[PDB]
């Protein structure tokens, strides 16, 4: 990371590291949340980009790699490209910040494409555990807005936000497209909007997405399209917390897998027939996290697999130090990527997962502030979503 | 990334040919490229090599099950193989501190299996799991039925076998494959990495310190020659109902082995039709609104096949199989070939720059290379090769491969 500002205010963040393929994109707070409905901010953004490239055949023939990330309270652009092509790329990415709104001819085009989003592959397991996750774990209800559409429901443009991103954009790139960026990023409007946003405070809501799944996912057929989804949420900490890197580890101990060796793999993938899988997540928002633990299983054994996940609770508190170094081991994943983890990282604030002080930070995590993290976010009753009909509620009582 | 390099090679005393290539940073792949896959099998032994391959990942005398489990979670070994039509490799990706432990580790358990019928039985239950479940990816099932109706001779068989296959292989039959497949005259030790060639070298000299040189040199299993392939065009519809209102489709057409001049050629025309993403289509796609498109083509000792497979509505799906043929098509008209040479070589060059930057890559393209090709082929040489091309080169493909030439295609529909 060179961080910069630009004379007219615009944050200019680059990524060190050897030439190769260039990287440019654009990040900034407007996210699902941003819009009154589910799949507004993500087809309004989808509907831009498409038109900032101009043509699916512009993207192929100068062979850039496009990549969007609507989360609920901030999004991302990143385009790939070798240095032939960074005109026609920096180009895309000047429309895309231009505040024009897209023809309706584009956005019916793109409302379509979101409703098939589960047929096409695109919403998929780890998707629907956000949207479970931001459903039922905050007080501020905008929360649920995720970025695929149910199929009986309306998705507007918001024409709006498009004239809000060049006034709250942060630029990053390569170290070697400096230059280019600088060079973007000073037509911009003078200077950025300052916002304080803060993310929703918990509440542990229990709620259901009864919603039928399609049989055919991208090119599989579902092995998971008739079970059910339990996820179970609590808070945790901002991505800035000296406490995250234990929050890590506290997610490698719960760990997870699938049927097709920890805590959630061991008790709960082991111990209720047909749960196709279970996994532990800590995920970040602006200002806060959410521990999450996921279970896909048959309707009528969610409670049973929530009774094996408050025994993995308490086995936690017992932990060897054999496993608490192994918890330590397995955050340990170095490894394109490494570019959206870049721009996903300096948003937040943290230090990159591939980072060797991130590294550090893991190595450095002790059995007490392990404890400390999971006495803290075990504390507060569970949020309780489920995908399928299982009652929320008789869930939940596994824990009152 | 990797400077334009080449790699260094040199033969231990007991016949072990350790590979390098230098690399910038602190991640090592490193491992076993071996000459073992499907197509060197047949009909009695079909499923093998990949049944093989998870036998001797189940561990060893030196390494049961749970001291590999146990090198994974506290010492960040972490052991990855696998077996394609062609190769097989074991490898891992490690601090460089970790070198002699992945060395000893990798060399024992490829060289040194101890392959029991208890672990074979036991093992079978795992691979029927997994073939079940590739089975539900209709994109690797048309895949292979493609391969099936394309090829009598191996390339026609699935990877893992048929489940009838999965279910009669032996412990003599595995034994056998690593008995005659095995061997270090059909294999390369492979390190992509900043260490000196010297220190790989012998660190894997201490790894293998049990094992013998070989008597004799019997013609390699593995030999192209001794499984020559023979392309015919068929075509075949299936049902699968289970997927509604959609249908998979598959194109194929024999391609030009490794070593055709022909070669390269392929890959630029494969790669301007190239496939379907979110934000990308071809040029030459005229409906930018189909589904979804996926090219491949891979060259199979004297044969190879090039394939365009999607899946779309069942009303669509008509409309799909004429939008690619039109697209293979226009390739060839004078109009369009100088821009399609272009555009192709460009595809093929950012694929090559992609793969630059990972070890994991950089690892399977070298030992794959060393095992397939007659002489090692430099990036170098590569994209001069590349770069070289022209539209003779194209068109003489299109005369060889495409032109007049009746294709393979296979279609599985939820109506049919
Ligand atoms: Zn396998």
């Amino acid at each position: 990371c060179v961080s910069s500002v630009l004379p007219n205010g615009i944050h200019l963040k680059l990524m060190k590291g050897p030439r190769g393929v260039c990287s440019i994109g654009a990040v900034f707070p407007i996210g699902s949340i941003n819009s009154p409905k589910t799949a507004d901010t993500q087809v309004t953004l989808s509907s831009k980009l498409v038109e900032s490239l101009i043509s699916p055949k512009h993207v192929f023939m100068h062979q850039v790699y496009p990549f969007l990330q609507v989360n609920r309270e901030y999004s991302y652009l990143t385009l790939q490209f070798l240095p032939e092509s960074t005109t026609y790329a920096i180009e895309s990415l000047k429309r895309f910040l231009d505040g024009a709104a897209p023809a309706n001819t584009t956005f019916d085009q793109q409302k379509q494409l979101n409703y098939a989003a589960e047929q096409l592959g695109e919403y998929n397991l780890l998707e629907k555990y956000k949207d479970l996750v931001c459903m039922s774990s905050f007080s501020n209800k905008s929360y649920a807005h995720g970025n695929y559409a149910l199929q009986g429901e309306k998705i507007d443009l918001n024409p709006q936000i498009l004239k809000e991103i060049p006034k709250c954009t942060t630029l990053v790139g390569s170290i070697d497209m400096y230059e280019e960026l600088v060079k973007l990023g000073g037509s911009l409007s003078p200077f950025p909007k300052v916002k304080l946003h803060i993310t929703s405070n918990f509440e542990p809501n229990h709620v259901n997405k009864n919603v039928k799944q399609s049989s055919l996912q991208g090119s599989k057929i579902s092995m998971t399209s008739s079970l059910s989804i339990m996820s179970l949420s609590w808070p945790s900490c901002g991505a800035k917390s000296v406490e995250a890197p234990a929050y890590a580890v506290l997610s490698k101990i719960f760990g997870g897998g699938s049927e097709f060796s920890s805590l959630l793999y061991t008790k709960v993938v082991g111990g209720v027939a047909r749960c196709h899988q279970a996994y532990a997540y800590n995920n970040f928002f602006t200002t806060g996290g959410r521990f999450n633990i996921n279970v896909v299983a048959e309707d009528r054994n969610l409670v049973k697999a929530a009774q094996l996940v408050r025994e993995c609770i308490h086995s936690v508190e017992t932990i060897e130090d054999k496993n608490l170094d192994a918890a330590r081991g397995l955050v340990i994943t170095a490894g394109d990527k490494r570019f959206n983890e870049f721009v996903r990282s300096s948003y937040l604030g943290c230090k990159p997962i591939y980072s060797s002080q991130y590294k550090k930070s893991i190595k450095e995590v002790t059995r007490k502030a392990v404890e400390k993290a999971l006495k803290q976010t075990f504390s507060y009753k569970p949020a309780v979503a489920v995908y399928g009909p299982a009652v929320p509620n008789e869930i939940a009582k596994v824990f009152e | 990334i990797s400077r334009y390099a080449v790699p260094q090679i040199s033969k231990l005393s007991n016949g072990v040919r350790v590979a390098t290539i230098p690399v910038i940073g602190e991640a090592t792949t490193l491992g076993y490229w071996i000459k073992s896959g499907s197509m060197y099998e047949n009909a009695s032994n079909s499923g093998v090599s990949h049944y093989l391959q998870h036998v001797i990942f189940r561990g060893n005398e030196k390494y049961p099950q749970r001291k590999l489990e146990q090198l994974a979670e506290y010492e960040g070994i972490n052991l990855m193989a696998s077996t394609s039509r062609v190769t097989t490799n074991f490898n891992a990706t490690i601090s460089n501190d970790k070198l002699d432990v992945a060395t000893d580790v990798l060399s024992q358990l490829v060289l040194n299996p101890r392959i029991k019928k208890s672990i074979v039985d036991n093992e079978r239950d795992t691979i029927l799991a997994e073939e079940y479940e590739v089975s539900q990816d209709i994109n690797e099932v048309i895949w292979d039925k493609l391969h099936e109706i394309s090829f009598k001779t191996s390339i026609g068989f699935p990877i893992l076998g048929s489940h009838q296959s999965i279910q009669k292989i032996t412990t003599e039959m595995v034994q056998s494959q690593h008995s005659n497949f095995f061997n270090q005259d059909n294999l390369y030790f492979v390190a992509v990495t900043s260490l000196p060639h010297d220190v790989i070298l012998k660190s894997v000299e201490k790894a293998t310190q049990f094992l013998k040189p070989l008597a004799s040199h019997p013609k390699l299993a593995s030999d192209n020659d001794l499984h020559v392939q023979k392309f015919e065009p068929n075509q075949k519809q299936y049902l699968l109902p289970q997927l509604g209102d959609n249908a998979f489709v598959a194109i194929g057409f024999e391609a030009p082995s490794l070593d055709s001049p022909l070669y390269i050629p392929s890959q630029i025309v494969k790669s301007v039709i190239g496939s379907k993403e979110k934000y990308s289509v071809s040029p030459l796609i005229e409906n930018t609104n189909i589904r979804t498109l996926n090219s491949y083509s891979f060259p199979y000792g004297n044969s190879g096949l090039t394939a365009f497979f999607g899946n779309e509505s069942i009303n669509n799906l008509n409309g799909w199989v004429n939008t690619i043929f039109q697209s293979i098509g226009t390739i060839f008209s004078n109009e369009n070939i100088e821009g399609s040479l272009n555009v192709g070589r460009l595809c093929v060059k950012s694929q090559l720059a992609r793969g630059l930057s990972s070890t994991r890559t950089i690892a399977d393209e070298l030992g794959n290379n060393l095992l397939l090709r007659n002489e090692y082929m430099s990036l170098g040489k590569w994209d001069e090769l590349l770069n070289a091309t022209n539209i003779n080169n194209i068109k003489e493909y299109f005369d060889k491969y495409i032109l007049e030439k009746n294709a393979s295609m296979v279609i599985i529909s939820g109506k049919q």
